[PDB]
């Protein structure tokens, strides 16, 4: 319903407001994505930017995996 | 947000269609009624009655242009010609009547060709307007040197295409457009619900295409 | 209203004095008392405009709530505020 | 080559990742407040001032 | 009890004292009347109520009086201001008719009085044509008011007869195709009355429209006529007075687009920016600032004319008035060409500004330099300000 | 932000210097563009490449005008801050200095804005400056100035109601919330295509460029070619692709055929040109068509390759304009029939002309080679034939490039003497940038 | 005689060139390029994926 979507949006806004992280961790290189059952993840902007950062991380890691394996295969 | 690897909004889509957004506590439109002449003029099932309903308006444009040209010709008349009142009346009425009849002819040809192609193809789309424009512009462009028998069908077809895109297709595409209340398909963002659509005292050329766009009146 | 409206008004007064000199064929620094009076008037004019910003927001929220549009308390602070943004 | 190592240390000392996150959150909050205010304002009715039915709730005193 | 009407008694007493003071000053052979002008400005402030539009008109007329020098011209402008102020408070067609007719008579007499040199007969000719064209529009207003009064039995402004009253109002704004009286006036009448005619009556009539007018019709064909005719006419006319007359017709077409789609906030913002530009335009002595008027009347982005056009475009797109908006955008693209002609004429040219010899050295540099700071108003215009 | 206010106020103090101090006026206006180059280099130092996509954010309340840095904006800002002091070395009057200073303020603020209405306000506020720069009275052309201003105004006027349509639809023009709301993408997509297909020269709305880029002075040509065309590309990458992606998929056959015919027909037209500046001016249309198709492919690393081609073009084509400007300044013509044997009379200038000719034809050890290879990787991944069209037509670019070089450089030696120290140092930063970005661009 | 632009040209473009050199050669590697952030994280994932692929065979 609309009320449940609104309460979920309020919870997400409260969580991302009071968020912090230290000790060698970059925010916007998150360890895990945020799992959701939302129709169109862009309904919640904080979740959309978080999963965008996670997806960027995975694309660059897969490029690096390709380079390591190419060096091994050349050897 | 912005990376050189990809564009995340190009692959982040809804998996299901959405429900209709509630925009106000009252969901009935308020508007002034359309006159019956324009209601009858919209009907295309009788091609002849469509042309009869629409052509006098297009003849009004030729009447206005002919009255302009007739006054501008009358002002330049020397006194030896202007005092002959029967000859003056037949000259000026000839100019006005030729312009009015030519405009009415072009309008009737356009409306009849439009409704004929409409009824022949069994569906309403932009092809009937393009064909009617090509026919009317070829009627206007006949007998003239040659950029013109191609240029005038193109101009009348372009007028038909602009008419469809601006007056019909874009209002149909934006029927669910809301400027007030909750953002459509983003009701979780929490924008408040007003008791009614906004009351606007607009002119008769600006009327709500959907009952929820605004309430028109005073 | 806007926090930096008085400084904007002072820059407006300086440009006013410079233009009044340039129109009459004088160099930009001539008659600095004209610059000072222009700066004072620009400061108070743009502070009055910034006050009208808050006044207009207050009028909009008051009229909208009297008509029946109930605004939640998380959004009423966007309007009923002398915000010095 | 020690200058390069010390400049690397200077970069790491000056960068503050939590301050970057707070900058991002404040940007989003300011933009969201602007959007919310503008969306509420856009319920903008318009009739003449003498329309006593569209302006039935205003406290208006007339001298006539 | 008449205690609620002291401002009216004050108006009448002030006029009675001002005529006698002007008579006593002229019996001394005073060739200047700055004291009379200051008393006129004080009287203007003392009779104006505490509304935004009333004080906008009051401050505008106080600024305008610095370009007028004779006693009779000051009296005619005060009695035109009475009509301009009280038309904003008119709730009938009786007071509407009287205020409009007082304004027309004052304008006609001022056009006759202030002309000088070889342009005297041209100004008198254009004033006569304006009076004759105004008489028949006044007759149309009276005739259809009599029709409405007979049909309804009251003074309510409802029904089919309001269409002709609307046409009367469109005549008073110089809306094409009833525009040629203003085109005739721009070519001959001096610059101070042209400055007066482009600012104050438009404000007065649009405030009456905002305050007490409803009609069940449209003004869209007059929007199309005004925008296309004004743009093409200003593109085609080499005289600068005709250029500015046709560009004024284009601007009143944009203001009518703002009226037609409701949303009077964009109307008021664009009208205020236009009035400040007019105050700059007709008091220019340095011709380099003529280019600032050009870039701010073409709607170029950082200056205030862009903002005044762009809220009109925004509200038109909000209520989906697509065809009138497309015509407005085409005419905006056309208007840039002749505003660039203005910039070519007066910016890419050597600078010459003659000094004063008989005193009064460049006497309106204060107002023109103050109005050029419409490059600093855009910071306040972007906010929700005019609503 | 405080730094930007200080840089603007320092730059605007050129007007207050009395004109009789010539040396001071020259030094002040040159330093006023040197300082932003240092500041943008420092911004590159401050950037965290493993951090967020948007860094160094600032938003100015409820006035729109919000700013942020990503990679494309940062590379383009670095290129603009390189190009503006070279323009300062090619001007001689305070009017020119002030026009280019105002242009630098507007370009730098437009490159990193995050608001669509802010982008509209900041970009086409430069229109009247471009009109006065191109239609200057004794040696410009008013026809060219009218063409560029009217085409840009036409596109911007198509965009403006659609901008306001999405603003009424969601409540903001901020790109971070415009990308997360539901909007009518066909209308706004057509408005954005209308502006950015005029800014990038895409046929049929491309006829302003051959007139304007030739009628401009050498500094104006350097700015217009190297900078102002790329505002359409950054418009695509920053505003249109994130906010209307459904439109960006559905318009792909139309944008694709526009890019293909622009590339082919503009390359065919370049062969029949007889003016050296018109030869250099046409060649930019085909490169921008390759940029636009690589942006619209969205396939492998499309933003990266397209930005790299924008940088490679912005380095190579201003240098060709500089060499043509030297020839025009010291021979008073731009006509090919008046030039022959320039190798014997200007050996250094002809060597620079040959190197930048090879760079413009995307030969290796120039950044254009890497750029065109990666752009064709991005195009190939959608379909092989869309890459084949650009691959097989490489003889047509080399034909005009080598024909122009061989006609003006070899033969009977006639023409001006070799370059001065000042002309060599106008050319030199572009050459160093090309050698670096074509040999070791990344680490 | 030194031309008027020469000290300022050499200071500006030389300080840009030295600054670009120091960006490439003195920034931390993770701060210079994200491929240095992901190169060690890809290697451990590849270590725990090679033996998965060994067991699948
Ligand atoms: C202890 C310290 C001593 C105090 C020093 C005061 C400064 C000198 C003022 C000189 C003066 O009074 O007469 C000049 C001059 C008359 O002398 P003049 O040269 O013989 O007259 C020339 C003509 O013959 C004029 O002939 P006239 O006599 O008929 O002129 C009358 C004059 C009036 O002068 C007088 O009649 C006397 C002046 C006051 C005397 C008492 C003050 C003490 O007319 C005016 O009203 C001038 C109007 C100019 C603009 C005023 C403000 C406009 C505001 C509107 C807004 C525009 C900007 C807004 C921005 C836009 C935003 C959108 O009068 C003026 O121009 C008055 C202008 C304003 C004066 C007030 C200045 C206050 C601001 C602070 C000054 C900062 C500098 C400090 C100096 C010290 C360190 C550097
Ligand atoms: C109870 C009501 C009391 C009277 C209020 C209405 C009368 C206002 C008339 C007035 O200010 O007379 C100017 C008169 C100056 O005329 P003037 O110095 O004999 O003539 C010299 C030339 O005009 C050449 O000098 P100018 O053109 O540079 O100066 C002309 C004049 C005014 O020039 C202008 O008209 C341009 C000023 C633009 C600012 C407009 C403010 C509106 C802003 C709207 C904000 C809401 O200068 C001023 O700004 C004087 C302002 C003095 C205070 C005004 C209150 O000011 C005064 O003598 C003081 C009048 C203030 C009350 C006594
Ligand atoms: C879309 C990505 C941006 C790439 C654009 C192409 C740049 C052209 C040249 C390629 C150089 C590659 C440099 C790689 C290392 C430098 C730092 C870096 O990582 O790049 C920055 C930006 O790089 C730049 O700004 C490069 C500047 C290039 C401009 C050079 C031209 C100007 C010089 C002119 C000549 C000067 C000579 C003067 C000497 C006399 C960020 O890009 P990404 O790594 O994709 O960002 C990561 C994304 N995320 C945060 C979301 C995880
Ligand atoms: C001068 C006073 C009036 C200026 C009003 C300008 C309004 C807009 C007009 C069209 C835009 C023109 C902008 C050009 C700016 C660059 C330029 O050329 O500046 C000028 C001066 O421009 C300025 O006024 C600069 C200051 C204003 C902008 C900077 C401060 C505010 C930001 C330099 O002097 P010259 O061209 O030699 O002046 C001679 C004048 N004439 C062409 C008529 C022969
Ligand atoms: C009307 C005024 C003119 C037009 C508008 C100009 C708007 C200002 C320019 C753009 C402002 C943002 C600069 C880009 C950036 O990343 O800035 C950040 C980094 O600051 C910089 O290093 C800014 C460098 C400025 C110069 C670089 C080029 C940008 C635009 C140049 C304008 C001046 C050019 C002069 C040319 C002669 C912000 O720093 P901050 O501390 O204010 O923000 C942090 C936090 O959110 C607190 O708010
Ligand atoms: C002048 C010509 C007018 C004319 O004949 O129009 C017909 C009746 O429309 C009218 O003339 C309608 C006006 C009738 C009086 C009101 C319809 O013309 P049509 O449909 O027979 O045209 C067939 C051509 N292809
Ligand atoms: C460039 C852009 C397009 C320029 C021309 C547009 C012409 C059509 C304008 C149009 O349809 O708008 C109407 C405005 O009233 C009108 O324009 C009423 C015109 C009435 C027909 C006139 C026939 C000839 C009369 C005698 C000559 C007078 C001059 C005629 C040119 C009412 O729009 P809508 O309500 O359908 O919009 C529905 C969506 N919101
Ligand atoms: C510094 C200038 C140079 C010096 C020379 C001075 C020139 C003379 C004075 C200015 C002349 C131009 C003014 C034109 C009239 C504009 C104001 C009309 C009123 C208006 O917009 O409506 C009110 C908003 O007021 C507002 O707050 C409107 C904001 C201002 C609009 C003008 C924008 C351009 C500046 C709302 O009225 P309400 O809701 O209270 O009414 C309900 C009760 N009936
Ligand atoms: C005029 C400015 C744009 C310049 C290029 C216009 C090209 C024509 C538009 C092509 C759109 C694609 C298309 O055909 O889809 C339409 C989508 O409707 C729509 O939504 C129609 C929107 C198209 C116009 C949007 C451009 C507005 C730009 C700003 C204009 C100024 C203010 C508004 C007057 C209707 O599909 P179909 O009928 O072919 O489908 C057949 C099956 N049913
Ligand atoms: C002098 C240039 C010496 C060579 C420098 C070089 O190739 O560095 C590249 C960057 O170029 C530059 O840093 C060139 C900047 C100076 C322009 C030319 C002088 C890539 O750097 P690398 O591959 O050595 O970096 C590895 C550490 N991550």
């Amino acid at each position: 319903s609309v009320e449940e979507r609104q309460s979920f949006h309020d919870k997400v806004n409260d969580v991302f407001k009071n968020l912090t992280g230290e000790a060698g961790k970059r925010w916007a290189r998150p360890d895990e994505p945020i799992l959701h059952t939302l129709n169109d993840e862009k309904e919640e902007p904080h979740i959309f930017f978080h999963n965008t950062n996670y997806r960027t991380s995975r694309k660059y890691i897969n490029v690096e995996k390709t380079k390591i394996l190419r060096e091994q295969a050349l050897e | 947000v912005f990376s050189g690897a990809f564009n995340t909004p190009s692959s982040t889509t809804a998996r299901e269609p959405y429900a209709k957004t509630k925009s106000s506590e009252a969901e009935y439109g308020v508007d002034t009624p359309v006159p019956a002449s324009a209601l009858k003029a919209a009907d295309k099932h009788d091609a002849l009655a469509y042309a009869v309903a629409n052509a006098p308006l297009i003849g009004l444009a030729g009447l206005a242009a002919g009255a302009q040209e007739a006054y501008m010709t009358f002002e330049r008349l020397p006194p030896t010609l202007s005092r002959q009142h029967f000859k003056q009346a037949q000259l000026l009425l000839g100019i006005i009547g030729k312009k009015t009849a030519y405009a009415t002819l072009l309008g009737a040809v356009f409306s009849f060709t439009d409704a004929t192609v409409e009824n022949m193809r069994g569906k309403h789309d932009m092809t009937s307007g393009m064909v009617a424009g090509a026919v009317t512009g070829f009627l206007f462009g006949m007998g003239r040197p040659m950029p013109q028998p191609v240029a005038w069908p193109l101009a009348f077809a372009g007028a038909a295409v602009a008419a469809d895109f601006i007056g019909e297709l874009m209002p149909k595409y934006m029927k669910d457009y809301r400027i007030y209340g909750p953002v459509v398909h983003r009701e979780n963002w929490g924008d408040p619900v007003p008791p009614r659509p906004p009351i606007l005292d607009t002119g008769a050329a600006v009327r709500p295409s959907d009952p929820g766009q605004f309430w028109r009146g005073y | 209203g806007w926090a930096y409206s008085g400084e904007w008004g002072m820059l407006a007064g300086f440009c006013f004095g410079t233009l009044k000199n340039v129109q009459e064929g004088k160099a930009w620094f001539r008659r600095p008392y004209i610059h000072g009076a222009g700066m004072i008037a620009g400061y108070y004019l743009f502070k009055a405009a910034a006050d009208w910003e808050d006044e207009a927001l207050k009028r909009i929220i008051t009229r909208y709530e009297r008509k029946g549009y109930a605004i939640p308390e998380d959004r009423k602070e966007l309007f009923a505020a002398n915000q010095y943004k | 080559a020690y200058i390069l190592d010390f400049l690397s240390y200077m970069w790491e000392k000056n960068n503050d990742d939590s301050a970057s996150y707070k900058e991002w959150q404040d940007f989003l909050d300011v933009a969201e407040k602007d959007r919310r205010r503008d969306r509420i304002i856009a319920w903008r009715e318009r009739t003449m001032y003498d329309d006593y039915a569209a302006n039935a709730e205003e406290p208006i005193i007339y001298k006539r | 009890a008449a205690a609620a009407a002291m401002i009216e008694l004050d108006l009448c007493f002030g006029l009675l004292l001002l005529i006698l003071f002007g008579l006593l000053s002229l019996r001394n052979g005073h060739v200047s009347l700055a004291h009379i002008r200051f008393i006129c400005q004080c009287w203007l402030v003392m009779i104006t109520p505490l509304e935004v539009q009333d004080f906008a008109l009051c401050i505008l007329t106080v600024v305008l009086l610095q370009s007028f020098h004779s006693f009779e011209a000051l009296l005619f402008l005060l009695l035109a201001y009475i009509g301009q102020l009280y038309m904003m408070h008119s709730c009938n067609l009786v007071s509407f008719y009287v205020c409009l007719e007082a304004q027309t008579l004052c304008v006609v007499v001022l056009c006759g009085l202030l002309a000088r040199g070889a342009s005297t007969s041209f100004s008198v000719e254009a004033a006569l044509k304006f009076l004759l064209l105004s008489a028949m529009v006044s007759g149309m207003a009276l005739f259809w008011f009599s029709a409405m009064y007979q049909r309804t039995g009251s003074l309510d402004m409802v029904g089919q007869e309001t269409f002709w009253i609307l046409l009367v109002m469109l005549f008073k704004l110089g809306v094409a195709p009833m525009h040629m009286w203003s085109v005739d006036l721009y070519g001959s009448i001096p610059k101070s009355l042209l400055l007066y005619l482009s600012t104050a009556p438009k404000l007065s009539l649009f405030t009456f429209w905002a305050s007490s007018w409803h009609h069940d019709f449209s003004v869209g064909v007059f929007i199309l006529f005004s925008m296309f005719i004004g743009s093409i006419g200003a593109y085609g006319q080499p005289a600068l007075r005709s250029l500015f007359a046709y560009s004024t017709i284009n601007e009143i077409g944009l203001l009518l687009l703002a009226v037609e789609t409701a949303g009077f906030h964009t109307l008021y913002q664009h009208l205020g920016i236009y009035i400040i530009t007019q105050l700059l335009l007709w008091n220019l002595t340095d011709k380099r600032l003529f280019a600032l008027c050009a870039v701010s009347l073409a709607g170029l982005p950082p200056f205030a004319g862009f903002f005044g056009k762009a809220w009109i475009f925004w509200h038109a797109m909000s209520v989906q008035a697509f065809s009138l908006l497309a015509a407005a955008l085409f005419c905006t693209l056309l208007s840039l060409v002749y505003y660039l002609r203005v910039i070519r004429l007066f910016w890419t040219a050597p600078v010459h500004t003659a000094a004063s010899f008989t005193g009064a050295p460049n006497q309106t540099t204060l107002t023109s330099a103050c109005a050029v700071a419409l490059a600093f108003a855009p910071v306040m215009l972007v906010k929700p300000f005019v609503i | 932000m405080f730094i930007s206010v200080l840089l603007i106020l320092f730059a605007l103090c050129v007007t207050l210097i009395p004109e009789a101090h010539y040396h001071m006026v020259r030094v002040w206006s040159f330093v006023a563009t040197i300082i932003p180059m240092w500041v943008v280099t420092w911004m590159w130092w401050n950037f965290d490449a493993s951090g967020h996509g948007l860094q160094m954010l600032v938003i100015l309340g409820r006035s729109h005008l919000a700013f942020g840095i990503d990679g494309v904006a940062l590379s383009l800002m670095l290129l603009t801050t390189v190009l503006f002091p070279i323009c300062m070395m090619l001007l001689r009057t305070v009017a020119g200095f002030m026009t280019f200073i105002l242009l630098e303020v507007l370009v730098l603020s437009a490159l990193c804005v995050l608001d669509l209405l802010g982008f509209y306000i900041l970009f086409e506020a430069s229109l009247i400056l471009l009109f006065l720069l191109i239609g200057r009275a004794p040696y410009g052309s008013l026809e060219a100035a009218y063409k560029i201003v009217l085409y840009t105004m036409a596109g911007s006027l198509v965009l403006l109601p659609t901008l306001f349509m999405i603003y009424s639809e969601c409540g903001t023009t901020n790109v971070l919330y415009m990308t997360c709301a539901y909007n009518h993408q066909t209308v706004l997509g057509w408005g954005l295509l209308a502006v950015l297909a005029v800014k990038i020269p895409l046929m049929p709305v491309h006829l302003w460029l051959p007139e304007a880029h030739v009628a401009a002075p050498t500094a104006g040509s350097v700015l217009l070619a190297g900078v102002l065309l790329k505002l359409g590309g950054i418009g695509f990458l920053r505003f249109m692709l994130p906010v209307v992606p459904e439109f960006c998929v559905s318009v792909f056959p139309l944008v694709s055929t526009l890019c293909l015919v622009s590339f082919l027909f503009s390359t065919l037209s370049t062969l029949r040109q007889i003016d050296l500046k018109k030869i250099v001016a046409y060649s930019s249309i085909a490169h921008m068509s390759m940029v636009t198709l690589a942006i619209f492919s969205q396939s492998e690393f499309s933003a990266y390759s397209s930005s790299f081609l924008m940088i490679a073009h912005g380095l190579i084509s201003p240098a060709l304009f500089l060499i043509v400007g030297i020839l025009y300044d010291r021979a008073h013509t731009k006509f090919i029939l008046y030039f022959s044997g320039l190798g014997a009379s200007m050996p250094i200038g002809s060597t620079l002309f040959f190197l930048f000719t090879l760079g413009n034809l995307a030969f290796p050890l120039f950044p254009n080679f890497i750029a065109e290879v990666l752009c064709m990787v991005s195009i190939f991944a959608v379909h092989e034939l869309l890459a084949y069209v650009f691959c097989v037509c490489q003889v047509l670019g080399a034909a005009y490039g080598f024909w122009a070089f061989n006609r003006v450089v070899h033969g009977l030696p006639r023409g001006p003497a070799d370059v001065t120290r000042t002309e060599f140092h106008t050319v030199l930063p572009l050459l160093i940038g090309a050698v670096w970005l074509g040999i070791k661009p990344m680490a | 005689k030194t031309l008027w632009w020469e000290p300022y040209w050499y200071a500006g473009f030389g300080g840009m060139g030295v600054g670009v050199y120091l960006i490439y050669h003195a920034k931390p590697l993770e701060a210079l390029d994200i491929k240095y952030w992901a190169a060690p994280r890809a290697a451990k994932e590849l270590e725990t994926e090679m033996r998965m692929l060994d067991k699948l065979n």
